[PDB]
């Protein structure tokens, strides 16, 4: 009930209520249907304060829901550098693999999120990575035809 | 209000490669998943 | 405008009987026809 | 986008080479048809 208020707060961008809820100890990786924790939700929709909030009451960000994503595969996607950044501060699996082996820097290369990119690799993103296809960031970059994140990329 | 959506991504070199047609695969997918309306039948003399 | 003293009467299945059925309601209904010459005369189906 | 449509994988050779759309294309937003070409007062203009 409670955990679920804190789902709805944390997408919905609600700093105040998301910050009560924590008041009344709202159970921070209370998971959805989906197994989307309030950090994934928050992580998607773009909220960087409520990340941090979040990840101060504790908040698991290594945890992943129903198909392997986890809070960073989001936050990669969608561009999000401030949140991505955070994250990594609180400890993210940069080499975090879904169920289809896709892992938060495929995600950023595929979207061409450049910035991003740049931030993985920094605190120790593996290039060489492999999807379930065996392709990494370089060949998505080469396929998607991006030459700013192919040579950064090398 | 948005609400979650399961994405599948098919992967047109690898379905290329092991000799699997699209249209197979969506309609698999689609029949299965979805619904399929084939043709008409006759129930006690009307069409449906 | 066809003729005066003429009727067009319309015998139809309701509850998905079907064709031999309605063939049997059909031909039951022109033979009590048959019997009552002084009030109905030349009682046939219009089709084949 | 155009970019899309260029990454379009049209066959795989036997060395695993992949023949994109725009290997063999160059992609473009473009008009419909390029019959109708306006101009108000000598520049370039459109109209309805």
């Amino acid at each position: 009930d409670l955990g679920k208020k804190l789902l709805e707060a944390a997408r919905a961008g609600r700093d105040d209520e998301v910050r009560i809820l924590m008041a009344n100890g709202a159970d921070v990786n209370a998971a959805d249907v989906v197994g989307w924790t309030p950090l994934h939700l928050a992580a998607y929709w773009g909220h960087l304060e409520i990340v941090e909030v979040l990840l101060k009451n504790g908040a698991d960000v290594n945890a992943y829901d129903t198909l392997g994503s986890t809070p960073l595969h989001l936050a990669a996607h969608f561009g999000h550098l401030e949140i991505v950044e955070v994250l990594l501060k609180n400890g993210a699996d940069v080499n975090a693999k879904d169920d289809n082996g896709i892992t938060p820097l495929h995600l950023a290369a595929n979207r061409g999120h450049l910035e991003i990119v740049e931030v993985l690799l920094k605190y120790g993103a593996d290039v060489n990575a492999q999807d379930k296809f065996g392709k990494t960031a370089f060949d998505i970059s080469i396929n998607n035809g991006n030459e700013d994140l192919a040579e950064i990329l090398q | 209000e948005d609400t979650p959506q399961f994405k599948i991504d098919i992967d047109q070199e690898k379905a290329q490669a092991l000799g699997v047609s699209i249209n197979d695969i969506n309609t698999t997918l689609g029949a299965a998943w979805g619904g399929s309306y084939v043709n008409d039948f006759i129930d006690r003399g009307r069409v449906k | 405008l066809g003729t005066a003293t003429g009727f067009d009467f319309e015998l139809i299945d309701q509850a998905g009987l079907g064709h031999e059925k309605l063939t049997q309601a059909r031909n039951q209904l022109l033979a009590e026809a048959a019997k009552h010459p002084d009030m109905l005369t030349s009682v046939r189906p219009n089709g084949l | 986008s155009t970019e899309e449509f260029g990454k379009i994988l049209l066959k795989v050779n036997q060395d695993g080479s992949r023949v994109l759309l725009r290997d063999v294309a160059k992609i473009e937003l473009g008009g419909e048809n390029y019959d109708i070409i306006a101009e108000f007062n000598g520049q370039p203009a459109s109209g309805l």
